[PDB]
């Protein structure tokens, strides 16, 4: 049994918290759909 | 009705998906591509690609917003057992053969997969779980987002 349940209104939040770095990656993309490092 | 909403198995949940113009997206790895409920109703898988890890239920793929390529996003994370939270980044980049990906360098567990992430306006431009483990072990996700038809 899979199943959904409502969570919240899609909404941009104003003066949010920021976080995380912007890191620039060589990626590859399998026939899959998994992603790895190059 | 349109939202965000948590995909749950009976419980566990394992992913999260949007709900838009009356069709559900979400990450192929949450659902494997199978049917799921809504209350007392069966939502249809009708569209998905494995290679962009992505499937829609009930019509075709809606969410067409892309990333600007230099404005600031905000995952909006649906995390297991917590109420759902906004948090802004600078995406960096998966540089591919085909072409750059936005890719935020957010953790969050497994299923948080198909929290959506959104733009200044609030529009979905894509969805949150598919990606890469970094050498300290943290992770990069992709911003996945599939085509509108
Ligand atoms: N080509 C490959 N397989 N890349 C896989 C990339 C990555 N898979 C992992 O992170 C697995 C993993 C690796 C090491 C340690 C842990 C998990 C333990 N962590 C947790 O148990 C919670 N956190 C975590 O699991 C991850 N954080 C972390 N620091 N490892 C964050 C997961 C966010 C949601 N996405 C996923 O679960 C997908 C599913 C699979 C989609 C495949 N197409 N997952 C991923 O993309």
């Amino acid at each position: 049994d899979m199943y959904i349940e409502r969570a919240g209104d899609i909404t941009w939040e104003k003066d949010a918290e920021v976080t995380g770095n912007s890191p620039r990656l060589d990626v590859a993309l399998d026939e899959s759909g998994d992603f790895s490092l190059v | 009705t349109d939202g965000v909403y948590r995909v749950m198995t009976r419980s566990t949940q394992v992913g999260v998906g949007v709900m838009q113009e009356g069709v559900f997206h979400t990450m192929w790895h949450v659902t494997k591509g199978a049917a799921l409920r809504s209350g007392e109703g069966r939502l249809d898988p009708y569209w998905g690609d494995v290679k962009q890890d992505l499937v829609s239920y009930c019509g075709p793929w809606k969410l067409d917003a892309a990333w600007d390529g230099l404005s600031e996003v905000q995952l909006l994370a649906v995390p297991p057992g917590e109420r759902a939270k906004n948090i802004q980044t600078l995406p960096g980049i998966f540089k591919t053969k085909d072409g750059d990906i936005g890719a935020v360098a957010l953790d969050y567990p497994a299923g948080t997969s198909g929290s959506p992430i959104l733009d200044k306006c609030g529009r979905v431009i894509g969805l949150y779980g598919n990606g890469v483990v970094i050498k300290n072990g943290s992770y990069v996700s992709a911003i996945t987002q599939g085509k509108r038809e």
